[PDB]
RNA sequence: GUUAUCCGGAAUGAUUGGGCGUAAAGCGUCUGUAGGUGGCUUUUUAAGUCCGCCGUCAAAUCCCAGGGCUCAACCCUGGACAG
């Protein structure tokens, strides 16, 4: 648990290769946020909180398979950037976009947790979380 | 359209169970229900469900015009293959399945054509006129034709819908509908992947009352579907 | 009911003979076949060595319709053939931009070959190596970027250029799949 | 550096070329040996492009390259681009007005200075002809003899929308930049370019 | 055309961009000093980070836009992204 980010990102695609729709995360404001952005993007069906022994639990409904299991034309695709051992920072006009604009970028900003959308409109570069497809 | 089920008659004849805890794949585990005495009970408001689309498919498939083959090879489901297929006048497989039926029509079909030189020699009466080896190996060749052939032996051209009977057992015939672009309606008992069949309809395997159930109503959406397409056409 | 050997000599006739009647059906298919490779490949046997052909092919309309197929035959026409029939039957199609390119940038991989394709402008060409360009200039894709990295192997390149353009995924269905209208992806 | 060679020659295994020949080849007579190269490889066909390209307009290949280079840096569209170029070429104007036979024609007045770009002496064949110019004989005898028998005596009238031209002195008139259909000759400008991705 | 020199292709020293069960490659195994990274919550600060404005990073070169030697190479004016 060096990295808190990297986990979420990872138990999420774990989650998603093997071809389940629940997953449960530990929560975080980051967590939370990310989160929330992933649900108004629509990478993600429906997200809401457990607590048990004061332990906070974000599960993940996730978008149901493609027209079955076996054949799948698309899965879904996370990255993380910026790490631990390199912090990757971009200005306004290096803000990355993912596969011409279909995918998004994460970004935290002076003004918070962000797509690379909203940076556009505002104008902020920052540090770049994850991609994602 | 409608057709019959209600619980009461899904829970006389016995579909709700099915095999052992130990012999179970996981990956029905989303639509299964309960587990009893080692024995697993299997999740009857989706096997309405996947009964109803299945009978809807096939009722829109049989007014179309497309051609039907059923498939069970085990001991009760043959007897009751034969008969399902005589009720709804279809195509059957309940004796020893050929692997390429399906896949490789090319040989299949020159195997017809001299199966059906056979039936015309029987009955001609020129089986009597020969050596009794060669009537002894003209009757093999007739039994063996019989066994695989039987069933098919009405159908030129290549079956577009496959009906089958636990597809555990049934392998290739899975493996060769998914390889020509077939719909497969399948009985699913706790032990078989719900991967291999377009509508997969959850099931009893050991069972010949569960069997003779779902294939009742299936065969009475055929039937239904067949004056339809009687009067369609 | 009608006699059975007059029904059955009907199927008889519907199916021809292999003897009876020659063949050239395919240029009906609307297709054109590319031989990318002939190799001789050997079985060896305690008289000697047994001789074959290998050959690597792919067909396309040129016009987003393509796929690859492998064959193995004593005579280099009749590998050809197999080959031509192996891929009809495998055959995909790949998602075109209004300019004739790639949705957007994409990597591959395929045994030990890795693939890189990436759209391009208009007027640039195909530019790209031996498999990988026959794929996606037999697929009609007129302008893209393209680097097989890792192994340099014919038909593995080929398959890797499948895998990539094969889940290559177009605006329209991202805008569905996301539950979001076109115009604000496109910003 | 310019092409002296016979022509029929390379019209037989090119192509079509306006620019250099208006006699049909023969039948071409191969049919009795027919040999062949059996196929010809990728490259072969690319290469094939390029020199269609090049014969046609009597340009050297160190040129052509440098015209690429300049394609690659203007900002559009590059084969569009580039045959921009090589159709703005004077001696090339000059042809497709009529006022000459075929290119090496045209090369040849040009070079002698029988030809003026807006009341001034061009003499070299690759002037870029821009936007809005005046294409005229020198206005001595010879030039308008010239001019006036290779231009009537050929019956042509082609003329591609951005090329005017009016009858008694003679004056040619560049309208504007070419379009990518009016280009004047058959070509796969994408092969050329696939062709150059090595320089 | 040949030879020499350098970068390329070479993902063949790999940040972008590789590997280490058997192909070259995991110290024989631990304890631990420097060193590197390090859970959650609230506040602070503002070193990084981000945005705006200013100074400068000479002219020539490269990039863009015109102009001049008949064209081009070359020369001249004006201006700027980077960083
Ligand atoms: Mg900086
Ligand atoms: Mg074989
Ligand atoms: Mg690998
Ligand atoms: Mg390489
Ligand atoms: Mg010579
Ligand atoms: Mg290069
Ligand atoms: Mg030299
Ligand atoms: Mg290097
Ligand atoms: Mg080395
Ligand atoms: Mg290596
Ligand atoms: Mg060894
Ligand atoms: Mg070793
Ligand atoms: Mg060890
Ligand atoms: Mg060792
Ligand atoms: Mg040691
Ligand atoms: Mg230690
Ligand atoms: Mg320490
Ligand atoms: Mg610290
Ligand atoms: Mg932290
Ligand atoms: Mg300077
Ligand atoms: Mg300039
Ligand atoms: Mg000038
Ligand atoms: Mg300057
Ligand atoms: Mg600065």
């Amino acid at each position: 648990g060096k990295d808190t980010i990297a986990d979420i990102i990872t138990c999420i695609r774990n989650a998603d290769m093997n071809r389940k729709g629940t997953v449960r995360i530990v929560s975080t404001n980051i967590t939370e946020n990310i989160v929330k952005i992933l649900l108004r993007e629509g990478f993600i069906e429906n997200a809401r909180k457990h607590q048990e022994r004061n332990k906070y639990f974000l599960v993940l409904t996730l978008r149901h398979r493609r027209n079955k299991k076996g054949p799948y034309l698309n899965t879904f695709h996370l990255k993380r950037v910026s790490r631990p051992g390199l912090r990757i920072y971009s200005n306004y006009q290096r803000i990355p976009r993912i596969l011409g604009g279909m995918g998004i970028a994460i970004l935290s900003t002076s003004r918070g947790i962000m797509t690379d959308r909203e940076a556009r409109l505002e104008g902020i570069g920052g540090e770049i979380l994850c991609y994602i497809w | 359209r409608y057709w019959n089920i209600n619980l009461e008659e899904m829970m006389e004849a016995g579909v709700h169970f099915g095999h052992g805890t130990r012999k179970w794949n996981p990956r029905m585990s989303p639509y299964i229900s309960a587990k009893c005495k080692g024995i697993h009970i299997i999740n009857l408001t989706r096997t309405a469900r996947f009964l109803s689309e299945a009978c809807d498919l096939v009722f829109d498939a049989s007014s179309r015009g497309k051609q039907f083959l059923i498939v069970g090879t085990k001991n009760k489901a043959a007897d009751s293959v034969a008969r399902a297929a005589i009720r709804a006048r279809c195509h059957y497989v309940n004796k020893k399945w050929l692997g390429g039926m399906l896949t490789n029509w090319s040989t299949t079909e020159t195997r017809l054509h001299k199966f059906r030189d056979l039936r015309m020699e029987q009955t001609a009466g020129r089986l009597a006129r020969l050596p009794k080896r060669d009537a002894a190996v003209v009757k093999r060749q007739l039994s063996h034709l019989q066994t695989y052939l039987g069933g098919i032996k009405y159908m030129t051209g290549l079956p577009d819908i496959v009906i089958i009977v636990d597809q555990q057992e049934e392998y290739t015939a899975l493996r060769e509908c998914i390889t020509l672009g077939i719909p497969t309606i399948c009985l699913i008992d706790t032990n078989c992947n719900p991967d291999l069949a377009d509508i997969s309809i959850p099931a009893n395997d050991d069972a010949i009352a569960s069997i003779r159930l779902i294939l009742t109503k299936l065969v009475f959406a055929i039937c239904e579907g067949r004056s339809s397409y009687i009067r369609n056409p | 009911l009608g006699n059975d050997v007059y029904a059955m000599d009907s199927k008889i006739k519907k199916a021809t003979g292999f003897g009876s009647k020659s063949k050239k059906e395919k240029i009906r298919d609307g297709f054109e076949e590319n031989v990318v490779q002939v190799r001789r490949v050997t079985k060896v046997v305690k008289g000697g060595k047994h001789m074959r052909f290998r050959a690597i092919v792919v067909v396309g309309d040129k016009k987003g319709q393509v796929g690859v197929g492998v064959g193995k035959a004593k005579e280099v026409v009749s590998a050809v053939q197999k080959a031509a029939v192996d891929a009809r039957r495998n055959i995909i199609t790949v998602p075109m931009t209004k300019y004739l390119t790639f949705p957007h940038r994409n990597e591959a991989d395929y045994g030990a070959a890795r693939v890189m394709l990436r759209p391009a402008a208009p007027g640039t060409g195909v530019i790209a190596g031996g498999a990988v360009r026959t794929v996606l200039e037999m697929a009609g894709v007129e302008n893209a970027l393209g680097k097989q990295l890792g192994s340099n192997n014919a038909l593995n390149n080929a398959r890797a250029t499948i895998v990539a353009v094969q889940t290559m995924r177009q605006f329209s269905d991202v805008a569905r799949d996301r539950g979001i209208p076109m115009e604000e992806l496109w910003k | 550096s310019r092409y002296r060679g016979p022509r029929f020659k390379k019209i037989r295994r090119l192509g079509a070329l306006p620019g250099l020949t208006n006699k049909r080849p023969r039948a071409g007579s191969d049919l009795r040996n027919q040999s062949r190269s059996g196929k010809r490889s990728q490259y072969r066909i690319r290469l094939e492009e390029k020199q269609k390209l090049r014969f046609h307009y009597g340009i050297t290949e160190r040129q052509l390259l440098k015209y690429v280079r300049i394609a690659r840096k203007a900002k559009g569209s590059t084969g569009q681009v580039l045959l921009q170029l090589l159709e703005m070429r004077l001696d090339n104007i000059l042809f497709r007005l009529g006022m000459a036979p075929t290119i090496p024609g045209a090369r040849q007045l040009v070079n002698h200075r029988h030809i003026l770009v807006n009341g001034r002496i061009v003499d070299i064949p690759s002037y870029r002809c821009k936007p809005q110019d005046t294409i005229m004989a020198r206005d001595e005898q010879k030039s308008i003899a010239l001019i006036q028998n290779s231009l009537d005596l050929s019956p042509r009238e082609e003329l591609p929308k951005h090329l005017t031209l009016n009858p008694f002195p003679y004056k040619g008139l560049v309208n504007q930049i070419i379009d990518s259909k009016w280009v004047g000759l058959k070509i796969n400008e994408l092969l050329v370019v696939e062709y150059y991705s090595r320089q």
